[PDB]
């Protein structure tokens, strides 16, 4: 009774763990109250409880801080007590740990204990290891001495003494600058993903052991470089306790042929050695590349010593084996095969809230102004991986030492920590290092959950409640689909001018269902048929596959039609080898996978009409230019962001703009929006729009579709009664 | 009891004044004219 | 396995796989496994080093050894028996072979029932919906599909006990139950290994599913099934039984159901082609894969072999324009060659079908191919109304709905477009029923809503010219 599960806290803060509120019942503790934990070899803390909406009730959240104090480690059992006579203490003694006082001299109890202590009301026990960040550095502390004992709540009005050398960290504990889970940015679903994979057969060994059922013994990981492949994988072992060894392609391929073989069998043996133990081999693809790829000998032989090592981990208890390559179809296929990797995981490139995450991970030491803004600097960091937000960071940090510490400081390893704590860094030093900063994942393809939501679309009211019967009904309601006998359809197909909201009408359904939302471009699939390689297709099926809960977007379906010549091209139909391959992979992917399949054509008498039998893209949804009504809401959408002026006439400009799309109505919101920007900015060498902004616009916005597009749209919707 | 719930009020305020638009165009349109500004001189 | 012996050195591969077969002499009666065979012994025009050809003639002697080494079989395995050395299929050495393939919905509840021996199961699991959810999952799917299962429900219960020990008391076992939402939660998580690879099994398509067509399914019956229900009466009158039939007419009239509800009354092993398959042989020039699917056909006997879209190659090629030439084609050509080498005795029957017959060589018309014509128009007013009835055979139905009143409208529809009036109904039903939540059968003005949105797929254009075609036929 009283035990709980130890995971991993929402609340960074070093005194707070959070419960469910079915276990504080069972506690008889109220948010607020005080508790003791109890962890491993007579270790004990002292916290606060309080709740939220996503701690289970057979969990326990609480962050590092508290995890090494106890000496547990995530996946294990602590016991819980309430402890409601604590009271305030009246004089501590805190010392810092010598591992982190490196570099750095002057009062650090003014500048790191005090703070933190002030105005805190936290409660301690001896012997607690905490850490208090500021002035770039991260700083620990150990409680030496209480008058009460053993534990009690440091309130403003007690005395804290911090007098003596830096104490050496002991061998029972660990350093809390090391890395662990709390490091990992964005791609938080595959670390999630892998603990579930791993932590159980680490953590407890001997339930698999006992229990009938085999534990994962290799997982692949892919992505572009500076993702977070090689942070994962050290994390891991660094928070279940395992022993990391590193591997990586081209070390082991720049040895002589027998030294290759025999330094890759000594990692696994001294894995077995030390096990539980996770073997990590970077650039899989160089170490075993594809052997028909090849001529060497020497590189045939590697990949076999490998398949053989990997068999071995039947014998080798408690070893998991882990890799990390550019692209998962870059390897040898034999590694992928039952047992040996029989798990990979798809870690790509951060979205923008893991973005901002990560610029906030390396930021978690550093004094920022009030003008920082790391929100936009997520927004406006396009194609960067951690590895270049990681770069920002330590950038714009030394930007701001330069320009103040460097002038005040000798050129020495030693600083004063009241002049680092001084030192802020200013919205101009991201910036600068913005500019510095080159994103080393421009062009590869970024799948995220989009931000567009149905407040964002003007008009088409009942497309937006179709596609949620299209795609939330099936899973929401499917006792009256079975009821009735009704087979969902698997995608709908979009076709009508372009710039009509087709892109927000796919995200828009992602949004609301929390799924990612993958865009296929036809340059995509044009490049699949000119430079022979469909096979492609299905790594763009299996991304849906993997990415799941997500939405499958082909747009520009024409592009196959139009690489056949489209609009003369030879006498036979527009079949082709790409699309007969995402035809195949359509038919055998099932609903119950949570992908959902939307198509988009501004070309559709081209289209191959195998794609809309059915079970592929069935329903045909026609998105005309927005009419009097839907234009005004699509100028209104537009400006709910800024105040718009009472002069403005949003109904006469849609007047106007009769022939105008949906995206030119933006431009016209958003030309405005600059033109008032433009007078605001001049003002202060103005808090609203004016209608000579909008007039002025008038002047420069055009149409994107003619006249006779538009009459072909509609002749073609007509067609089709 | 009262210290304890004291502590747990200091806990609250700091991970919610840590944890918890008009303002992106203001501050798009001041980096515009201080570039445009640069390039003039 | 291959790569046991592929790591070691010129020599100590030869030598260690000489001791594999010297050990099963010394313990004979033996048998040697070896796995990933194409590993070690790949088709010769795969690899050209000489270190590579020394081993696999290593193992062509050693197989010939085994004359010698009395009570010794040698098994192999691989993905495919073309991928290997070509010599070890010569008399002796593996001559023969065993397809294992994959297994059909029977097999997979079979092995989930063997990998859950020891399982505790929940009142609400049902493995049979799994094996039929199952499709494209291999053996070790399913194993590692119920491994899956019960880790999420050990996660659940185990750790919430707090078990931390090195033995686990039987009694937290014992009370210790998979629920149906712990095999539904890891089939979305598992991602089966063979979904890409063919599928042949016997089909689950009935006569009753079929709507029409009387006398084409006792025509089905007599060339079909009277040939090995009788072989002793086809001698005795010196019948020769057909070998297939070409089927022809508007599309979507149940030309596929017709193949497999034959295969399915007489238990063969049904194999699909589609359009797209004979399209991707053609395109890539690969139409030697047309031997392999005859091969598979001959192994799966008794096995009904359906080539549907015959018409595909000639519409990719122009269909009604294209260039000047025939109706002949790389993948076409291979087709009639196997047909033709086909013995009768190997219960090996073929069904084509195509909507446009004036562009097929009319060669494979010729006795020993496809030389029964069977057409199929459109369905008429009765079998109208009974396709209807089968396609709602699954759904509640009220009792206002007229049947007859609907197929007397869709005089011009196929069974393919009533299908979809019947379905867009039940999406009425569906949508309605769901907003009264917020009814318990399928009304008329679902089913006369559906009259004002569904279309016949065949105009009269094509109508005129099947029925042409029929008649010149005589
Ligand atoms: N997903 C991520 N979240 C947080 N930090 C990351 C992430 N990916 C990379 N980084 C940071 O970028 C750097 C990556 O360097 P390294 O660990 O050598 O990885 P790589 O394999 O990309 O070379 C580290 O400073 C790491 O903290
Ligand atoms: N109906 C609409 N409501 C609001 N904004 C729209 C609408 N249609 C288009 N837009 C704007 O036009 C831009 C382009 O839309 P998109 O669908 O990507 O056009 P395309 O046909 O080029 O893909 C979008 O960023 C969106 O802001
Ligand atoms: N006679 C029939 N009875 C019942 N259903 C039919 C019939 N003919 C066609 N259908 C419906 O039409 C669909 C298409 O049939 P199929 O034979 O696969 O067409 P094709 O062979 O032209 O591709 C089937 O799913 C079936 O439900």
């Amino acid at each position: 009774p009283n035990r709980l599960i130890v995971d991993e806290a929402i609340n960074e803060d070093n005194s707070v763990v959070s419960l469910s509120q079915p276990k504080m019942d069972e506690l008889q503790l109220f948010r607020g109250d005080t508790v003791l934990l109890k962890g491993k070899k007579r270790r004990e803390a002292v916290c606060i409880v309080l709740s939220d909406d996503t701690c289970s009730d057979e969990k326990i959240r609480m962050n590092r801080v508290v995890r090494n104090n106890l000496r547990v480690r995530l996946g294990d059992v602590i016991s819980i007590q309430p402890c409601p006579d604590v009271k305030y203490g009246k004089r501590i003694h805190v010392l810092p740990i010598d591992d982190t006082v490196e570099g750095i001299t002057g009062n650090l109890f003014e500048v790191y204990l005090k703070p933190y202590f002030l105005e805190a009301y936290r409660p301690i026990r001896k012997g607690d290891i905490f850490l208090v960040r500021g002035g770039m550095r991260a700083v620990e502390f150990k409680v030496v001495e209480t008058d009460p004992s053993p534990y009690c709540i440091v309130a403003p009005d007690t005395v804290i003494h911090c007098e003596g050398e830096p104490i050496k960290r002991e061998d029972e504990e660990e350093s809390l600058n090391e890395v662990g889970y709390d490091d990992i940015g964005g791609c938080r679903k595959q670390l999630a993903q892998i603990k579930e994979m791993v932590e159980l057969p680490l953590r407890h060994p001997a339930l698999f052991k006992a229990i009938g059922v085999k534990p994962p013994r290799g997982i692949l990981l892919y992505g572009p470089p500076g993702t977070g492949k090689t942070l994962i994988a050290r994390a891991v072992a660094n928070e279940t306790g395992a022993f990391f060894f590193l591997i990586n392609g081209p070390e082991i391929m720049s040895k002589l042929a027998g030294e290759s073989e025999s330094n890759l069998r000594k990692a696994f043996e001294e894995a077995e050695k030390n096990a539980p133990a996770i073997i990590f081999i970077d650039e899989l693809d160089a170490i075993a590349p594809k052997r028909e790829k090849t001529h060497g000998e020497v590189e045939r032989r590697i990949v076999s010593q490998l398949l053989t090592l990997m068999d071995g981990l039947k014998q080798r208890a408690h070893v998991i084996v882990m890799a990390a390559t550019n692209r998962p179809n870059s390897i040898d296929p034999a590694l992928r095969r039952f047992g040996r990797f029989d798990r990979e995981v798809d870690i790509g490139i951060p979205d923008a809230t893991g973005r901002l995450e990560i610029l906030q991970i390396h930021t978690k030491n550093m004094k920022l102004a009030d003008d920082v803004d790391l929100e936009q600097v997520a927004n406006e960091t396009h194609g960067h991986v951690g590895a270049d937000l990681a770069a920002l960071c330590s950038e714009a940090a030394l930007q701001a030492i330069r320009k103040k510490m460097d002038l005040i400081d000798l050129e020495d390893e030693t600083i004063d920590a009241e002049v680092m704590n001084s030192l802020a860094v200013t919205m101009d030093d991201f910036r600068w290092a913005l500019s510095q900063s080159n994103p080393s994942a421009l062009r590869e393809t970024v799948v995220e959950v989009p931000q567009v939501t149905w407040e964002d679309i003007g008009g088409l009211e009942d497309v937006k409640r179709e596609l949620q019967e299209l795609v939330q009904y099936p899973v929401e309601h499917p006792d009256k689909f079975l009821k009735f006998g009704m087979t969902p359809s698997k995608g709908v197909l979009f076709y009508g001018p372009p710039g009509c909201g087709k892109t927000l009408l796919a995200k828009a359904i992602a949004n609301e269902c929390q799924a990612n939302f993958i865009s296929i471009k036809g340059p995509e699939l044009l490049t699949m048929w000119f430079g022979e390689s469909e096979a492609n297709v299905r790594e763009i099926f299996d991304k849906a596959r993997q990415a799941a809960p997500c939405v499958l977007f082909f747009d520009e379906l024409d592009s196959i039609a139009k690489a056949r010549g489209g609009n003369i091209g030879d006498g036979g139909g527009a079949a082709d080898r790409v699309i007969n391959q995402i035809l195949t992979e359509m038919d055998g992917m099932s609903t119950k996978k949570n992908v959902f399949i939307i198509g988009a054509t501004n070309r559709p008498d081209i289209i191959d009409p195998a794609i809309l039998r059915p079970g592929r893209l069935d329903q045909l949804i026609y998105i005309p230019l927005p009419d009097e009504k839907s234009r005004v809401a699509i100028l209104k959408a537009n400006l709910r962001k800024s105040p718009v002026a009472k002069d403005v006439d949003l109904e006469f400009l849609a007047k106007m703009t009769n022939g105008f799309s949906g995206a030119d109505l933006t431009e016209i919101c958003q030309r405005a929006c600059k033109l008032a920007i433009r007078e605001s900015i001049e003002s202060e060498i103005v808090p609203e729009i004016r209608r000579d902004h909008f007039e002025e616009a008038m002047r420069f916005a055009r149409r994107s579709v003619s006249d006779n597009d538009i009459r072909k749209y509609e002749m073609f919707a007509q067609t089709l009664q | 009891t009262n210290e304890a719930q004291m502590a747990a009020a200091a806990a609250l305020a700091r991970l919610e004044q840590k944890q918890s638009t008009s303002q992106d165009t203001i501050r798009n349109q001041v980096r515009k004219e201080l570039q445009a500004e640069a390039t003039v001189s």
